[PDB]
């Protein structure tokens, strides 16, 4: 559902 | 959310999302109470029934957010966790007596028009504004129709949504279910009779129950959203953390780290 | 101090910051005894 996030947050 | 509507933007610029990084969800609200800390319930991150215990690398705080899934790229802040913070009496065996916690975020958030911290009450606040049928607002991403049992219709909703609550008497309260109930709790919601619906749902809790007060124009968090039974019941009401008598706890955690 | 900093606290800078109301916060304010 969710839209993907910036990899630097993982 | 049930029975509210849309938020305009910037209405709760003091919401924040609760995160899970793998699988991504939305596990539950919050707020912003300072540049660096974060209030929630403490059972968005740890219970043992159901085998939730999260660490502050599992999850990321979302702020200053208005759509629920989109990546607000220009609005919205991430932030890492670096120190969570439960109660030390949380009751999660028996009626979730003491459901706060504190997230302390890795860096300060900058705010800006969409983020923005909420005030927390002093006793002269609580005494005043705590009083059955005095509405408050609880804000939140969560189910639009109950899960406590699955509902249909629509479920999620794409934007914060809003609804306005009064707070019911003690008696009432404690007549309404076969929970024991403490003076760290209130609950708040509409009654039968009275027309009007709306209640938290699944997804909402750990949110702010806030008001704004009469005297000087502010908005102040008088509850937590924690537990309730289904969403929007006739006859059952939403309990929330009672957020003035925990606030010893709340000020010996931020004063003893620390800067 | 003053707040937890802040301070500015619970002022929203779309709304109070410059004095427009929510569609809804009328609401709350008029279940306060109404009060005014
Ligand atoms: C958070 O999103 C869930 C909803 C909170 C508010 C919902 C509402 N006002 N309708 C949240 C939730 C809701 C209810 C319970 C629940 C129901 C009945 C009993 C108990 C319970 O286990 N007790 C403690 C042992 C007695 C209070 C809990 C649970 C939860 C968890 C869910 O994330």
């Amino acid at each position: 559902d969710f839209e993907e996030i910036p990899e630097e947050y993982l | 959310i049930v029975e509210g509507s849309d938020a305009e933007i910037g209405m709760s610029p003091w919401q924040v999302m609760l995160f899970r990084k793998s699988p991504q969800e939305l596990l539950c609200g919050a707020s912003l109470i300072s540049d660096r800390w974060v209030l929630t319930a403490a059972h968005c991150l740890l219970y043992p029934p159901w085998d939730k215990n999260f660490t502050e690398n599992d999850l990321l705080v979302r702020i200053g957010k208005h759509s629920r899934t989109r990546y607000e790229r220009n609005i919205e802040k991430i932030s890492m966790l670096e120190k969570i913070y439960i109660h030390p009496r949380y009751n999660w065996r028996e009626n979730l007596d003491r459901d706060i916690a504190l997230m302390k975020l890795k860096k300060p958030v900058a705010f800006s028009d969409y983020i923005h911290p909420v005030c927390l009450p002093d006793r002269e606040t609580a005494a005043s504004l705590l009083q059955a049928g005095y509405k408050g607002r609880v804000t939140g991403w969560g189910n639009l129709k109950e899960t406590w049992t699955a509902n249909v219709g629509k479920g999620q909703p794409s934007v914060l949504q809003v609804v306005n609550l009064p707070i019911v008497e003690r008696p009432v309260c404690k007549d309404s279910t076969r929970i024991r109930i403490t003076d760290n709790m209130f609950c708040a919601g509409y009654k039968p009779d009275e027309g009007k619906r709306g209640d938290a749902c699944e997804g909402d809790s750990g949110g702010p129950f806030v008001m704004k007060s009469p005297f000087n124009n502010r908005w102040y968090q008088m509850g937590i959203v924690s537990w309730g039974e289904g969403c929007d019941r006739d006859g059952k009401y939403g309990f929330y953390t009672h957020v003035f008598r925990l606030k010893k706890w709340i000020q010996k955690v931020i004063d003893q780290f620390g800067e | 101090t003053f707040g937890s900093g802040e301070a500015d606290c619970g002022l929203r800078p779309l709304f109070e910051k410059k004095s427009l109301e929510d569609k809804t916060e009328r609401e709350l304010l008029e279940s306060y005894i109404d009060g005014r």
